[PDB]
């Protein structure tokens, strides 16, 4: 499971099993990567133009 | 099913015969549409009027010349060969008893199901100044086909040269329930169920969306995630322009 | 007579530089001499080009030296020159027409607020805040950080760290001058960290390590581990040794407020994650201080907004919650209006640009 | 809005001024069409018109519009002039006899043209390489136009000749026009090369059409034009 | 003043419908109405004629077909005075119809003020709607009101006017066509509300709701790529310039790439907000 | 006092001017949107292919049409230097004869075709 072969999680206390769907994420945060890279560069570039 | 496509050339042509003939409310200008009814898309590329006379005292009295009907349809074949008799159009806001008796005239020379069109010069209420209906029997049964308008390239562009949202959508949506409420009350006292059965089918089909309400709010947040990122991009240009505006002011002080 | 008075003041402001930290003349005759050269209509009728020509920035650090162990020396109740000064100060604002007054309005309030910080009552200072708030466009960048410094300190005594948060942010970003970045910034950074003391976060030393000397780093480092680990013994020994630094900054009040935060912060540090927490496990944790206070200690921390729990006296446990949920309908919509409100501060950039 | 009105144009051809007419007209040869007598612009005097001057002729009224920059726009097959040639004589180095023969022929008149005129012998305008195939001469070809600071030009006689009407002449004459303005350059003659760099063993059956043109332009360039510093 | 032709709503649309058959071929028609010089000029009704084997000439018009059709104009209220003959031609640089010569000279005998209209673009359509005409002058037509002063006449700077194959003579004498339009209160009320883009109208809510929402999943992924190429342009923009001068032929460098990161961002966010307000609007 | 009353009337006329500037600001965007829609309708499905040769000046260019002739077009304001290719296949307008778009690097033609495989089913080894 940790090798991304089988998808699921077990239960040690009661000896049970739980359901885990195959996709863990859609495409959302990939757009935030473009925002973090912009605010860590263009923002620092603004002071170079002012100073 | 089939759909009715009315070109802007036909809609504007029917409005001209009304003013030139000085037609009052006592008369209704009748005309003949021309097009191809064979396929599912019914397009009308030509229209012309006819010397029609209306009598309000007797609905069975109408004056129509069949000689001008066949002659003009034959003489206009030289322009385009795709123009045949698919039906006819007439004026007036309402359908009187004289309109039902004139439906069987053009059916002799018409192969497929004829098409009826009602031109309204006033255009009072909602949309669709021109409504299209089909005449078919099993008792006359009329069905309203979807009315669309599509023209050629030079015809659609020529309109833009002569002319050189959310609030309106909510106003007409509210009036739909007010007009439907009056139709049910008037029909209730008229009988004292078949007509109301069709309206009940649409009216019945957070009531049913309660199961999807939880999943709807989760999708609205993802939409705001994109809007929040685009808003920050627009905010960076404001600071960039503010610094850029100072560079112009710095040149004015030295020079 | 505007030019004649201004020409005489030009020679007066040059002497005031000597009267400030340089040459104090006499500690008696000078304070009486500086009063008679101001009152006789130097501010006049507000004719034209009248500002910055009064005392203003110069007299902040002057009169505080004459009041302490100079003219008074605790031989009287208050300086008679300061009593007349409070009469002239509050008369300057009473005769103000609120037209071109921007920088001169905020500087005089700095005296009545600073006086309440040492000897006086700060409850009456809240009434001056309604009058103090104005969109001052003439305040220089050096005094913009000081104007935000006093507004954040008054709210600290009023037990509100939320309002004082917005003022202290813009205070450390301003005043680029070297003297303001050494003595004024180190004193302001300790007040900025004081807001974190009442909040319960108390972040580690990253930017503040090289920004200030080791004088302010020693007490903050000992208070960081004392409040986080929830140890009142180490917290008590810190107040005793550092008492000399706590009195000059008026931070001695942390022996009560911050002491109560030692328990509140230690709640989130220790793991309450499990549901039913027995009474004996609570007594063992947090040394022996949590043994005497068990049910009452958790009762107030829940209403204050720290955690959310439930106490059961029948079986002798306490049901606790870590505040963990999943966004479904109304959960993600709580921050929806907040993120829009966060952008409202950036919506003013359209008029600025 | 002012740009939208400028974007509407009937079009303008491209031609070159031939002569000047006393009738306030001009004879301009339109390359895609031919020689047409047109009108000179009213804002441009007829005295500024020179020979083979690149100008702009309107399509609608067939007359001169304005005067563009003077250049011959090349039709590009293999003949595009490159920039920043990358090579050196240290990479193909190690041959003592070949370098001495190249310098005394190509590089010698370029640096010191007065040595040939003072001695009384004409400077060599061309050379033919000899040797076995694949000696590494492909890399040194870039260094010939590099160290001499000349224009890098390669000529393919096959791609400049077409069976279409007028396409087997104007292409060849295009090389002669730019060779005068680019004159500090060395022209490379390919498709005849047996040296082994690119070895087709020459073409004697495909050059029958171009021999009536290219052979006349190469001989007239040296004899009639007397333009030096041009290496064929 | 002169006669300024005012094209009605139906007058412009029928001219494109009559010449609809073939690019090279040609048709004709008759303009109608009554008008007086010094303002009024109007064309009430237009109708075409069958294409003959002679193209457009004096023998092209059929008096038999015209007389049989003219009797139908009276009963329908369509009967008016004939003000001219409009044609359709592929068009040339000058003398757009090579087969049309002796027509207008025979037309000016009946009425000297009659004109002839030809649709210029015929597959060249642009959207400025450039239409052409011709009217003969020869001897006379002078000692009258001012023809040129009306609209942008008294020209000939260089040779440039219109098609620029004309200069002075055009066809003959530079009739200087003037093309305007006038409509009644009922005709103007139509095309304003009727013609917008396409017909979803009367309810905008659910028509494009399902179509736009179904592609919103793909739209979310496509707008992310546009932002990826946004900052990469501005990053390389300030990295290569240590000067702040122009050797760079960069006369306006920033505003182009700044607007590409702004207007595109301004386009993508508004379509995800204004449409999102009506994307649900469920209430109960 | 006469000059002081005259200065008051000067700013009263500017009061209506401030609100009127915002009226033209929202009205110009409606006319600016119509100008942007006109630019989008120029290209459309009708476009001719040509060969770009060398740039000259802004809103000016020298190209070679595929009809056998050569014309001088006007380059768009978008393409200037970095986005402008020295020699590539580009799109041109038919009647207006202006620059449209840079065509993709298509080297294929009707004569002497070049085949290209797409999703081969041959398995290695």
């Amino acid at each position: 499971i940790l090798d991304k072969i089988f998808y699921g999680v077990l239960d040690q206390g009661n000896g049970w099993l739980y359901v885990y769907e195959t996709p863990n994420q859609d495409a959302t945060y990939d757009s935030a990567l473009e925002l973090v890279g912009q605010l860590n560069k263009v923002v620092d570039q603004l002071f170079e133009k002012a100073s | 099913h089939e759909k009715v496509t009315i070109a802007p050339l036909v809609l504007l042509s029917a409005l001209d015969h009304y003013e030139r003939t000085q037609t009052k409310e006592n008369k209704r200008c009748v005309g003949v549409i021309l097009g191809d009814a064979n396929s599912s898309t019914i397009r009308v590329t030509n229209s012309f009027a006819l010397p029609f006379e209306e009598d309000e005292k007797n609905s069975d009295v109408w004056f129509l010349d069949h000689n001008y009907i066949e002659n003009m349809n034959e003489m206009c074949k030289k322009i385009n060969a795709k123009e045949k008799l698919i039906g006819w159009y007439h004026s007036g806001p309402k359908l009187r008893a004289s309109d039902l008796k004139i439906n069987e005239l053009f059916k002799k020379y018409t192969q497929n199901n004829p098409l009826l069109l009602i031109v309204d010069v006033k255009q009072q209420g909602v949309g669709l100044p021109t409504d299209a209906y089909v005449a078919i029997e099993q008792e006359k049964t009329f069905l309203h086909l979807p009315c669309t308008i599509e023209a050629e390239e030079a015809e659609e562009i020529g309109v833009e040269h002569l002319l050189r949202i959310r609030l309106t959508n909510q106003l007409k949506s509210l009036k739909g329930l007010q007009s439907k409420l009056k139709d049910v009350v008037e029909y209730l006292d008229k009988v004292i169920h078949t007509i109301l059965g069709k309206l009940q089918d649409v009216f019945n089909l957070n009531n049913l969306q309660k199961a999807l309400t939880v999943k709807t709010n989760d999708e609205l947040m993802v939409i705001y995630i994109s809007n929040l990122v685009r808003s920050i991009i627009a905010f960076d240009d404001l600071i960039e322009n503010k610094i850029q505006n100072k560079k112009i002011q710095e040149q004015r002080v030295k020079d | 007579k505007t030019i004649e008075v201004t020409a005489e003041i030009n020679c007066f402001m040059h002497l005031l530089v000597q009267l400030f930290l340089w040459d104090s003349k006499e500690l008696e005759q000078l304070v009486e001499f500086n009063r008679k050269v101001v009152i006789p209509n130097l501010l006049c009728y507000y004719n034209l080009r009248s500002l910055n020509l009064i005392n203003a920035k110069l007299w902040f650090y002057i009169y505080l030296s004459h009041e302490t162990l100079a003219r008074s020396s605790e031989e009287i109740n208050s300086d008679n020159q300061n009593i007349i000064l409070r009469s002239t100060m509050m008369k300057f604002l009473k005769i103000a027409s609120l037209k071109h007054d921007n920088e001169t309005k905020a500087m005089l309030i700095n005296l009545i607020l600073r006086d309440f910080l040492n000897n006086g009552e700060v409850d009456s200072a809240s009434d001056f805040i309604s009058k103090l708030e104005y969109p001052h466009t003439d305040v220089s960048s050096s005094l913009e950080a000081r104007y935000f410094f006093y507004l954040s300190k008054i709210n600290a005594i009023q037990l509100d760290y939320s309002t004082a948060n917005e003022y202290i942010i813009a205070a450390i970003r301003k005043a680029p001058h070297n003297s303001k970045s050494l003595g004024f910034l180190q004193q302001s950074n300790k007040l900025h960290c004081c807001i974190q003391l009442l909040m319960g976060d108390i972040p580690e030393l990253s930017f503040f390590h090289q920004s200030n000397m080791q004088k302010s780093l020693l007490p903050y480092y000992h208070l960081t581990k004392a409040v986080k680990l929830g140890d009142l013994k180490k917290f008590t020994s810190t107040i005793t040794k550092y008492k000399q630094l706590l009195l000059k900054d008026d931070t001695y009040q942390l022996c009560v407020r911050l002491r109560s935060n030692v328990i509140k912060t230690g709640i989130r540090i220790i793991s309450l994650t499990y549901k039913k927490i027995s009474l004996r496990d609570i007594c063992l944790k947090l040394n022996l201080d949590s043994e005497q206070t068990v049910e009452y200690m958790v009762s107030r921390a829940i209403r204050d907004g720290v955690i959310e729990a439930k106490i059961n006296h029948e079986d002798g446990f306490i049901e606790t919650t870590e505040l963990l949920n999943i966004y479904d309908s109304e959960d993600p919509q709580q921050v929806f209006d907040e993120r829009i409100k966060f952008a409202n501060q950036l919506h003013d950039e359209y008029l600025v640009s | 809005k002012d740009e939208l009105r400028l974007l509407q144009e009937p079009g303008s051809y491209v031609g070159e001024v031939i002569k000047i007419v006393s009738d306030k007209k001009v004879l301009v040869k339109v390359q895609p069409e031919g020689k047409y007598i047109v009108d000179v612009a009213k804002d441009i005097n007829v005295k500024d018109l020179k020979a083979s001057q690149r100008v702009c002729l309107r399509s609608d009224s067939y007359m001169l519009h304005k005067v563009l920059e003077n250049k011959a726009d090349p039709l590009v097959s293999l003949m595009m002039v490159e920039k920043v040639p990358d090579s050196t004589y240290d990479m193909v180095g190690g041959l003592t006899k070949q370098i001495k023969e190249i310098k005394e022929v190509i590089e010698l008149p370029v640096k010191h043209p007065e040595l040939f005129e003072s001695l009384g012998i004409a400077q060599p305008k061309g050379v033919i390489l000899y040797g076995p195939p694949g000696t590494g001469k492909t890399l040194l070809a870039r260094a010939v136009a590099h160290h001499t600071d000349c224009k890098f030009i390669r000529v393919s006689g096959a791609e400049l000749v077409q069976k279409y009407i007028g396409e087997g002449s104007r292409m060849v004459r295009e090389l002669f026009v730019m060779a005068r303005e680019h004159a500090p350059s060395i022209i490379f003659m390919d498709e005849i090369d047996s040296i082994g760099s690119t070895r087709v063993e020459g073409s004697g059956g495909g050059d029958s059409e171009v021999q009536r043109t290219m052979l006349e332009l190469l001989n007239q360039l040296d004899g009639f034009e007397t333009s030096k510093n041009i290496k064929i | 003043t002169k006669e300024t032709v005012y094209i009605s709503s139906i007058a412009l649309l029928k001219m494109l419908k009559h010449g609809r058959a073939g690019v090279p071929m040609e048709v004709m028609g008759l303009m109608l109405g009554e008008f007086v010089d010094d303002y009024t000029v109007n064309v009430v009704d237009v109708f075409a004629m069958p294409q003959s084997g002679t193209g457009v000439s004096v023998e092209a018009v059929d008096d038999v077909f015209q007389a049989k059709m003219m009797d139908m104009l009276k009963q329908t209220g369509r009967d008016q005075m004939v003000v001219g003959w409009y044609h359709s031609h592929p068009g040339f640089g000058c003398w757009l119809s090579s087969v049309d010569v002796n027509t207008q000279k025979s037309f000016e005998q009946l009425n000297s003020r009659a004109v002839a209209v030809v649709v210029d673009p015929i597959q060249s359509v642009k959207g400025k709607v450039v239409i052409d005409a011709f009217r003969l002058i020869d001897t006379g037509a002078l000692i009258n009101n001012l023809e040129p002063r009306q609209t942008t006449s008294n020209t000939g700077l260089l040779n440039k006017a219109n098609i620029q194959a004309l200069i002075h003579g055009l066809n003959r004498h530079y009739y200087s066509l003037n093309i305007d339009y006038h409509k009644t209160a009922k005709e103007t009320k139509m095309l304003m509300n009727l013609h917008k883009e396409q017909w979803q109208s009367g309810l905008k809510m659910y028509d494009y709701e399902e179509k736009e929402e179904s592609n919103l999943a793909a739209t979310k992924s496509m707008v992310k790529i546009a932002e990826q190429y946004s900052k990469r342009i501005e990053e390389e923009k300030e990295l290569t310039e240590e000067e702040l001068k122009t050797r760079y032929v960069g006369r306006q460098d920033p505003k182009k790439h700044l607007s590409e990161t702004a207007d595109e961002t301004l386009e993508n966010n508004i379509v995800s907000v204004l449409t999102a307000g009506v994307n649900s609007v469920a209430i109960k | 006092y006469f000059k002081l009353k005259k200065l008051e009337k000067e700013y009263e006329l500017l009061t209506l001017q401030e609100d009127y500037i915002k009226d033209e600001q929202r009205h110009l965007k409606r006319e600016l949107k119509r100008a942007q829609e006109e630019v989008k309708r120029i290209q459309s499905v009708p476009l001719v292919i040509g060969q770009f040769l060398e740039p000259i000046d802004q809103n000016t260019g020298i190209v070679s049409s595929t009809t056998g002739m050569s014309y001088v077009v006007r380059i768009l304001s978008t393409l200037d230097r970095e986005l402008l290719k020295p020699s590539m296949s580009v799109a041109l307008h038919r009647h207006s004869n202006a620059l449209v778009d840079i065509l993709p690097p298509d080297s294929d033609s009707s004569i002497s075709v070049m085949g290209e495989n797409e999703k081969p089913d041959v398995t290695y080894a």
